[PDB]
């Protein structure tokens, strides 16, 4: 009880498309839409770094 | 011809013992510090303490 403090509570809203789109070039940038419906079809295959 | 004079003993001296008492300084209140919990909390977590 000594130590504890009330903590900043925060809440952030992460995108995944949005940030597999924003992922550096030699990463790949990649939005889900043209990888899921792709995968899907043949699941051997891999997207992003 | 003279009888001498015979000395009987006194009686024993009262053994004394010494009773002394002993005293220790007092405690000082140590720094308060400022709590999380409202005082019915802290009055029960103290209180069981």
């Amino acid at each position: 009880l000594k130590r504890d403090k009330r903590a900043l509570e925060v809440e952030r809203t992460v995108s995944l498309a949005e940030v597999y789109a924003g992922l550096p070039k030699d990463n790949g940038p990649f939005s889900l839409a043209q990888e899921i419906d792709k995968l899907v079809s043949q699941g051997s295959g891999s997207a992003g770094s | 011809l003279y009888l001498p004079i015979y000395a009987t003993p006194a009686d024993p001296k009262a053994l004394l013992s010494a009773a002394v008492a002993t005293s220790q300084g007092g405690g000082k209140l140590p720094e308060s510090f400022m709590s999380l919990w409202r005082f019915p909390h802290m009055l029960e977590n103290a209180r069981g303490m």
